[PDB]
């Protein structure tokens, strides 16, 4: 019943930007926190962003932090991800994720549920 | 008149294991023992953040 389905991704030559759209249905997306993790094709996860309960208190990854900027919009149920700048680093599978808080709060501890995943494959070709 | 004199011995109780977390463990006098887990309640099957 509980989905993070997403979408918005697709082939972007680099120095590109991305608007990445993940829609919530069913369990108040309001009131849970939802995050951005990256995971390369054999790279492993590796977790680039988070968006807070209202919308404020956006803290980013190191290696990610300036270039990504996150946003929501909880009348429509939506989390946005802007991929403002990518190099040929960035493709990979991104997941929105919800994750509320268990001991480490904001970042997020509990990943309970995954969205599909959508695929980022820059390219200069 | 009589007393009952008595000399009760030393009261100690055997060593326990401590349990994992997350583990609820049937207790004394119908009480579930809970060592819950992070993020959830006293109750393991309610969340608490």
């Amino acid at each position: 019943e509980v989905k993070l389905v997403e979408s918005g991704g697709g082939l972007v030559q680099p120095g590109g930007s991305l608007r990445l759209s993940c829609v919530g249905s069913g369990f108040t997306f309001s009131s849970y926190e939802i995050n951005w993790v990256r995971q390369a094709p054999g790279k492993g996860l590796e977790w680039l962003a988070v968006v807070s309960k209202i919308g404020d208190r956006t803290y980013y990854a190191d290696s990610v932090r300036g270039r990504l900027t996150i946003s929501r919009d909880n009348s429509q149920n939506t989390a946005y991800l802007q991929m403002n700048s990518l190099r040929t680093e960035d493709t990979a599978r991104y997941y929105c994720v919800r994750a509320w808080c268990a001991s480490t709060c904001l970042p997020g501890d509990i990943m309970d549920l995954w969205g599909p995943g959508v695929g980022v494959v820059v390219s200069s070709l | 008149d009589m007393v009952g004199h008595h000399i009760l011995g030393a009261c100690h109780s055997s060593w326990q294991d401590a349990p994992i977390q997350g583990t609820s463990q049937m207790g004394a006098h119908g009480q579930l023992q809970t060592f819950p887990r992070n993020g959830y309640d006293w109750d393991n099957q309610t969340p608490l953040e």
